[PDB]
């Protein structure tokens, strides 16, 4: 175990340093995507939008949320088990053979 | 049903809720860790073990001082072991249960106990306030809408189901709390194992996507605050608060939401005896982010103006008269009330200021106006209205409005006092401001009365008044009293600034009413009294969900007003009554009959 | 309970056929018998309640 | 599971047989049958585990 638990912080560290290089680009075309969705106060809802929107929004929120929150987590890290409390609880509702997983 | 009483704002709550976290927190369980033990087994399980521990002793006594020596003696240590397997197996239960009967149980009840009755009056305060907030989605209109409402829409709708009913699932369970308080215990397991199981879809997902679509990190950069506002402020929105007051009791509704939610994980978590995780850090997070939120992008593009909510067909003698609706020196007009349920009336409150113009709650006199109708009304013969929005500088608060309809046509004064905001003190520094005469409008005679203003004229919390305006449609045949409010610089001073906070709220009831327990909800009648033994409190009878009086043969119910009067002052008498009733107010002495 | 009886039956049942099959002495046999009795006693309350359960 | 079975039987059986062959007849063999009986407590909770994987 006292080999296993800063062999795991050391590899989410290492994680997080491409992840945090790659979010950069993505942050900006988000940013202009958010731009581009701004215009879109004029333009009424149609019955496709309105599928689309809520079809895609519950594995949307979901995904963006495990993204976010691992991110968040493993940023906050940097006995420790106490530490990894959330981290692991996360992981254990991630990795969780589920019908709606 | 209103509160008067002080609503600390969003500030209020959490760091309530967060002292109540802290002290869950605080609360020592110990060896909490054996939930699947049935505690209604302690007599079976104490009867099993003490009517076993004799025949295992007996047993250690015969194997011991016994002087056998033999593979017989070795097939008795087998047979005591065998005893002593079962003996441990029981007693290991026994323990369990005995453990968690007196230490987990006791520790348990005192904190649910204590976070319900910390809980009880925030959920009142929440409860007013969600009322309101429901009543304005009514008026809201989402048939033909925009993409972006549309999208926070989709986004927030299930969260918020979701947060909604585990609060008031966990707030009931928790009221719930022999044999019953075991089930409820079990009861409030289930509960709390379903909203901290580890599924990617649990309550603190709901909790967080709730936080994301309120601050605007959803796909669309849209915060639901702004689909709020926007939804709020559009022409068909005719609510009594302004768009300020509106936006902020949205976010007071959700904010609550959010920290009840994080107090019902907490609680969980601490009642499951699990890993604690300190949510005060991210229901603060949370709290502070939607505020600023608020304060940033939302409150600039907001209008403190509020106007009237309804209208009412009614018409007026065209015979003049002076109204003069002033404060008491150093008072402040802080909202109004025109109800027309049988006459028209108008309630004015006045109170005096502490700072960064809070309403003072001691301070918080009632006053009562009779003639408005026949002064915003024409009989027959045309009016003209002159209409011009004042606007006072700030630090400078309305006292006096005074109407004078010297012939046909209708003209206001408004005065306002220069108020210090860093003390609450009003000084008589007075600036006064007319209706500009240029801009005067005017309603042809008809027959048909004209639509005199009716509802609420006040803030969604009650606020000095910066200024007021009188506007009339012709063609509409409409008249608005449209008054300023000093919301934004209250909430800019006190609670988006994150400090103590004191807001009052419109109470929708005649606190000037100088009949004790006219609702009659109180079941006890100590203000008023039977003098026979008959007529008595009918609870059935009422305004459907109260304790009306009740008489029957001779023996009328009677109370004691006298002194609360004045001699020749004018007074109005209101109140419901079912059947063939009789109604007196009488002087025991002298036969003089004032109402009957 | 009825893991418990089978337990407590099983144990009973060892110890008076392993008594029976060969007495030794006066006074080992007349402890046995008591403890014995004492063992039947509570298999006898857990069969009880067992039975009580089972009728409910 | 199995090497902590196999090496706390050999433990079990000598103290056994201790107190059995034993002409120790005092409180001290009472406490000796405590110590027994907690050693075979331990045992049994290990034998029940490694009897349950192994027929799993």
């Amino acid at each position: 175990l006292r080999v296993y638990l800063p062999k795991l912080t050391s590899m989410l560290s290492d994680v997080m340093k491409q992840n945090y290089a790659l979010s950069l680009q993505i942050e900006y075309l988000s940013k202009q995507l958010q731009e581009i969705s701004d215009k879109l106060d004029i333009i009424n809802v149609n019955v496709l939008i309105n599928s689309t929107l809520t079809e895609i929004t519950p594995a949307y929120q979901r995904i963006k949320y495990v993204n976010e929150k691992f991110e968040e987590l493993t940023f906050a890290t940097e006995d420790i088990l106490d530490e990894l409390t959330e981290l692991t609880e996360l992981a254990k509702s991630v990795t969780k053979n589920d019908v709606d997983g | 049903p209103s509160f008067i009483d002080y609503f600390n704002g969003i500030y209020g709550f959490a760091t309530g809720i967060k002292d109540i976290m802290n002290m869950i927190f605080k609360t020592d369980t110990g060896g909490d860790l054996t939930l699947d033990e049935i505690l209604k087994n302690q007599q079976l399980l104490n009867d099993i073990s003490g009517k076993l521990d004799g025949v295992n002793g007996s047993l250690n006594d015969l194997i011991a001082q016994g002087n056998l020596n033999t593979e017989l003696s070795k097939e008795i240590l087998k047979i005591a072991n065998e005893q002593n397997q079962v003996l441990n197996d029981v007693n290991n239960k026994l323990d369990a249960i005995n453990t968690m009967l007196r230490v987990y149980l006791p520790k348990l009840t005192s904190m649910l106990s204590d976070v319900m009755k910390q809980n009880y009056a925030l959920s009142l305060q929440i409860e007013y306030l969600s009322k309101q907030l429901q009543e304005i989605s009514d008026k809201l209109d989402i048939i033909n809408v925009n993409v972006l409402i549309n999208s926070t829409l989709t986004e927030i709708t299930p969260a918020y189901q979701r947060i909604k009913y585990v609060n008031e699932k966990f707030e009931e369970l928790t009221f719930a709390t022999p044999a019953d308080i075991l089930d409820e215990l079990t009861e409030l397991t289930e509960l709390a194992k379903s909203v901290t199981k580890n599924d990617v879809d649990g309550f603190e997902f709901y909790l967080n996507t709730f936080h994301d679509v309120m601050v605007g990190n959803n796909l669309f950069g849209r915060s639901a605050l702004k689909t709020a506002s926007e939804l709020i402020t559009k022409e068909n929105v005719k609510t009594s608060g302004s768009e300020v007051g509106n936006v902020y009791n949205f976010l007071i509704v959700l904010t609550a939401l959010q920290a009840k939610a994080f107090l019902t994980l907490t609680t969980c978590r601490k009642l499951l005896g699990l890993a604690d995780i300190d949510y005060t850090s991210i229901m603060n997070e949370h709290l502070n982010k939607e505020k600023e939120e608020f304060r940033v992008n939302i409150l600039p593009t907001l209008s403190n103006t509020f106007s009237n909510p309804n209208y009412a067909k009614v018409k007026g003698s065209d015979e003049d008269a002076k109204m003069i609706v002033e404060a008491k020196p150093g008072h402040a007009l802080i909202g109004f009330e025109i109800s027309n349920d049988s006459i028209t009336v108008l309630k004015v409150y006045e109170a005096k200021l502490k700072q960064n113009y809070q309403v003072d709650k001691d301070s918080l006199s009632e006053v009562i106006y009779g003639d408005m109708d026949k002064l915003l009304c024409p009989d027959q013969s045309e009016q003209i209205y002159y209409t011009n929005n004042i606007v006072f500088p700030n630090e400078y608060v309305i006292t006096k409005i005074d109407f004078t309809k010297k012939m046909k046509t209708l003209r206001y004064e408004v005065t306002a006092n220069f108020y210090d905001s860093s003390t609450g003190e009003i000084d008589l520094n007075k600036k006064k401001v007319e209706s500009s005469e240029a801009e005067y409008r005017t309603l042809s005679a008809n027959d048909d009365g004209v639509y005199m203003p009716l509802g609420v004229i006040s803030e969604t919390f009650l606020t000095p008044i910066n200024g007021f305006g009188l506007q009339a449609d012709e063609n509409s045949r409409l008249i608005t009293l449209t008054c300023k409010s000093y919301l934004r610089e209250l909430l800019l001073a006190t609670d988006l600034s994150n400090k103590e906070t004191k807001l009052i709220v419109p109470p929708s009831g005649f606190i000037s009413n100088i009949v004790e327990n006219g609702s009659i909800e109180e079941d006890n009648l100590e203000p008023w009294k039977a003098n026979n033994k008959n007529a008595y409190v009918d609870h059935t009878g009422g305004v459907n969900g109260t304790k009306a009086l009740y008489v029957h043969k001779d023996g009328g119910i009677s109370q004691f007003i006298g002194d609360k009067l004045k001699p020749k002052t004018e007074y109005v008498i209101q109140y419901t009554v079912k059947g063939k009733p009789s109604i007196h107010l009488k002087d025991e002495n002298t036969g003089y009959i004032h109402y009957e």
